């Protein structure tokens, strides 16, 4: 398996319908982030969103209960290719 | 070999490079192989919400393109040119989408 950036994604506070999630803060650094998420299996479709340098966490809310998620966080700009990454991703039920 | 690359998901359909796409943002990629044709290969590619999918074509001496005007021994140096250098591509490849 493939090796992601950034390297750590969870949700570390939730609701049914609300959720807080977290990853890694860069060690050197990064522009933005880009956060996609939507119901698992694309039937549905995906909502994207972007989120400060600064931040290393984020609120995504009005969820539907019950349902699983896939969220997915960009580190805009940075070499994904160069270093045979992908895009961390994780599947959630709210 | 080529399944240790990010970006390459091996045989996935048009449809289904779509799919997995759909999650992705602009740069978003992957490259694909014909589940009916071994060899002949594809890379799509994310943009502005819609997928754009280039054909890898082969020269007569064997190298790789995806745009005529830059060729390429090896389809790890085709990719990792075009993450920084769109030569032809609506965009760079640039985010290798999720394997599922």
């Amino acid at each position: 398996s493939v090796s992601d950036v950034p390297t750590k994604l969870e949700v570390v506070a939730a609701t049914p319908t609300s959720l807080l999630i977290s990853w890694d803060a860069p060690a050197v650094t990064v522009d933005y982030y880009v956060i996609t998420y939507g119901e698992t299996g694309g039937w549905s479709g995906y909502q994207e969103f972007e989120v400060p340098g600064s931040k290393s966490t984020a609120t995504i809310s009005g969820l539907s209960p019950g349902v699983d998620y896939t969220i997915t966080v960009y580190a805009y700009g940075y070499p994904y290719v160069k270093y045979n990454k992908s895009p961390i991703s994780i599947n959630y039920r709210t | 070999s080529l399944e240790k690359h990010s970006w390459y998901h091996g045989p996935v359909s048009r449809n289904a490079a779509e799919y997995l796409l759909s999650s992705g943002i602009n740069g978003s990629f992957l490259v694909r192989e014909s589940e009916s044709s071994p060899g002949q290969r594809s890379i799509s590619l994310r943009y502005e919400g819609r997928v754009y999918h280039y054909r890898i074509n082969t020269a007569s001496d064997g190298k790789l393109y995806v745009s005529s005007e830059s060729r390429f021994n090896t389809l790890a140096e085709l990719v990792h040119h075009h993450s920084t250098v769109a030569d032809g591509l609506i965009t760079t490849l640039h985010y290798p989408a999720p394997k599922r």
